[PDB]
């Protein structure tokens, strides 16, 4: 398919890791509108302290999805964990096989471009 | 001191209109996600500019705070704080009966860098009280 | 339950290293009152010099009880280890099964809610 | 305050100048490698310049940041600062009646050290106006 | 040397009054998790402000430190710092008889931050002496 | 031909595994003009933050070819790498039998020689 | 001796490392008094600069004792390892069955609590 | 912009006399140790300072900076710079014309303390121009 | 030249009186735990402060350095800065005859933060002399 | 030969890694004149911006001479590998058997030891 | 003499390891004078640059040799490497079973003590 | 040019003292363990004070440095410097001839807190002269 020799192998690794670790995300909103996919999720857990004490511990998601599926996701869009949904902040480069969707939770605010 | 009912003086004032806001008071904050864009107040200097000798006429700032999650566009800072802030606390009577003068000082904006997961405004008074 | 074949596997992780190691505390006050929850409680050291020497050596306890119980758990309640009593202050997002819990003691400091 | 309705319309004004480049009003930005060199506006500043007791006549400062890829010379960016923005701006009604004076302060350029991603632009103006 | 003898007469000023906060003087300090809300008080400056050729009449800085725990609120803090230890120092014969004059500067706050340990708030006076 | 007896092996070791890993790039421009080349291509990601805060979003491709073809190509010369096309900013040293290629993205920032 | 399947391992290690490790230590003042305890000491070197060059190198001797003995100790007690005599600066929390002793060297420095 | 031309003007005198080295134009520059010691020049500042109610009368300064290999001795810096720039700027017509005032403010080294792959002497005037 | 007579003759004057401390001279130091609480005198400043035409009439800054163990409380550092050096050091028949004026500068604490490898005191005393 | 038992070993160790590795280069000028001596070349490469971008990227070469063939050395004398001719800058001192011969590129700059 | 089993077991492994590596050297004067004593020195190379650039490449000797002979050094001592000379400038506090001995060259700067 | 015969006039004054120490020019330096204490002059500032329009009168400053063994006392360094260079620096008549005026303004120490394998001491003198 792709003059690698690897590549082949990084994508069925991918495709294993998908199906073995990992949940069914569903978008909503956006150019892929509703869609279903299977993905990694983490929440690694930030802390800023800002002044005096301002302590607004949160959490930053990552998604680690596949770019084929997720090709023109754009950033305005919003997504769902399940239950939970959260808006694509922003979409890492593909390193060979898939890319990471890093979120935010609530709203997108506003657009502000023009 | 007064700034103790200072604080819940000024507090009041600012609940009196619509709210949409935490409103915590003092230093401690701490947030999370449940109490999203909010309002805290808290004091600063209190030295002693004497400037007569017949009272203490000590002085200090007030610096009350607007925090927004993550990256929302300055448009909306600025929204908050002329109509949730700047106009109802413009005319406070039981603040001018703890006080001697209130003036405007400083606003300016910021927002974390590393994930950015806060973005404030805030406005700073001069205050000028006796202790 | 798990629809990752493998939560399954990290809840029987968990569950065992809560059963094999640390200890049983019980909850006091907060919305579930009288309620006993096991844990592993750890302690490390935490040291400032404020000034030029102020040292006010102390300690930074942590539990890392699982989810589901946790819940509802807010942080101005208290919570006693054996003997001792302590009180949550900050607790941790879910890492698939568990979230650590960190513990200040005596006393929470006033509420200023509003 | 009027800072969004003052960016709102020196932005227009800004558009009504020929495109281009994107015209990202206020600060969050957030580019990627689809909307390459454009522009973003905000305010900084407000502080409380009295100078009389008849009303505010508060001051600030607007800041203009042209975004440029990586390691143009600039002498590009000379010429977007002479092509775009500083003659254009030279005289609009709209700032003229909503502010009171603006004043020219400074003009520089500093481009990313690590990686050499971008090149900004910035011109820092500073406006008097009442609220 | 009076900063022995002006520690000593602040301190049993201070703890004339209602005790439940440790008095340790001086320097070093150290609270452990058994020393909580205290105060302690030292020196600094000591320069050559002779202003009058009959003696040094040197002058340095007092500085009274509270120390409470965490993330304790603001307003307990001024609660407290105003209950205990502002009117104490309002007249002392022995402040009068030890030094020259004695005047306040300013009120300040700080906290720890990593780990938020412990919660600091500062009395700096300006004491003239000739010792 | 190299009086190491080690150059000859990592030369080979090299020629392997940009066999085995690599893709083809098709340089443009330049002495060489349109020719053909096998470069194991990765693109690293990087973020800056200008200003109080501005999220411009890049990575850093690089190719890790061989020295031999890579000789006389300068730094205004483009490259495109199957339908993507980028432009050599700086090649590295030769560790040996190869070297790593910095590119950009787009047309190279004029060229403000004199 | 307690819910943990761990503990007494641990300290069943302790035991034997102490007994395997570390030297006796008669304490002097305190409750103690005149008592033998068994740590594992260790003296490491620490170097200040100061102003230009005021090097003042010197030791951070621990001596790291089970936790349960070191009861009752508080900081303005000294003690006496052999033919060389300390005094404890710092104690830390049990681990879980042990804990460290901080020392500094010669006679404890005055009081000055009040 | 008149900067563009300024610079191509003043790097079009210096190459009046004989090269030696190369001539890159404003900030990218990307030395390497192919264009062995170069010379470049660039501006900043670029302020709006009036001084004359008729116009801007912006001024800015003008940055020369000569790059040598590592560490080569000062006193060759000396030489070069007292014989490639500062005698052939010392008075040009086309560059006296095009600006109001010239005066000159500094001249100092640089080099890279750590590797050490460089060494740059710069010379930094003070222009006022009028747009 | 004048500072190893002054060091000399300032030193000598330390040692008049009972011991008690090592007299560690110039500067290196270089301590260990076996020559414990000790005082050390250096010189700094060096300028060239005319004030008549008649001779360079020279200044410096003596700084006297004392080290004592570790956080030892501030009393026996008070009562050794004012009782074991200050009041030897006020007259010095020597330095009087080596040294045109004679004026205090200064006296400060500080304590090692890192550690606490020792607690150090400095009076700073501001020279003029003539070479 | 030295009262060592190891560092005869690592004598032969780096004696037969030179033989099977780097390659050898002829010295210019100097007391040592002509002369060609074995060693491990390589070349790292190292970066400055200066200002914002000044990129003045440039390598550092490295040889790890013995010390019983390479003594003397000084740093005017020029020193050629391969078909290139670099300049000797710094000398490391002797491990035991060899220590690393630092290179500049050209000619040294001048003398300026008056 | 050694109460620990763990004391006389490092003691030997110094003693062999001494002997294995390092070789021997001789005392110049102090309480020792005339003394050999077999130890392991090295030669750290350490570089600084003062000024614009001042760089005065040199080495941090050591010796790392038995604590209980080198006793009553003091830090005026000096000694010579065989050929080469040193002194003494500073003694680590023994690990346990030896201590470190480092070194600057030639004749130690004055004495400036009293 | 005027700081090349500068530096080789003073050069020259230190050599027809008695010798013992390199005399290295220029910036690099470059010691290692073999060229110890050893003397070290350059030049810095140049700068364009004007004092008249007739002559431009730059202005510059003289670095002189040395570097002794280290930890080595203080007393060597004053000793050396107030017996080797600023007696010598007294009166030159080449320097005086080539210069306007020389002034002097400093002397201060330093030495490698880490490694620790040198202490330099150093003289600055202030020169006006005239290209």
């Amino acid at each position: 398919d792709f003059d690698n020799l690897f590549d082949a192998a990084i994508a069925r690794a991918d495709e294993t890791i998908r199906g073995y670790m990992g949940t069914s995300a569903t978008i909503t909103s956006g150019e892929q509108s509703g869609a279903v996919i299977r993905g990694v999720f983490d929440d690694p857990e930030n802390i800023s302290y800002a002044g005096q004490g301002v302590r607004v511990e949160g959490s930053s998601p990552s998604l680690f999805v596949r770019t084929d599926e997720v090709r023109q996701l754009r950033r305005g869009d919003t997504l769902t964990i399940g239950e939970e949904n959260f808006w694509v902040d922003r979409v890492s480069p593909d390193d060979g096989g898939s890319c990471h969707l890093w979120l935010g939770r609530g709203v997108p605010p506003a657009v502000n471009r023009r | 001191m007064k700034h103790t009912e200072l604080r819940a003086a000024v507090l009041d004032a600012l609940e009196k209109h619509d709210t949409g806001a935490t409103f915590f008071d003092g230093r401690p904050a701490v947030f999370d996600e449940a109490d999203f864009p909010a309002v805290a107040v808290y004091l600063t200097g209190a030295e002693y500019t004497g400037e007569e000798l017949d009272s203490d006429t000590w002085q200090a700032e007030l610096h009350i705070e607007v925090f927004l999650p993550a990256q929302v566009p300055d448009s909306e800072l600025d929204a908050w704080m002329e109509s949730r802030i700047y106009p109802v606390m413009s005319d406070i009577p039981a603040l001018s009966d703890l006080i001697t003068s209130m003036v405007a000082s400083g606003y300016d904006y910021r927002r974390d860098d590393d994930a950015g997961l806060w973005s404030s405004a805030d406005l700073t008074y001069v205050i000028t009280y006796e202790m």
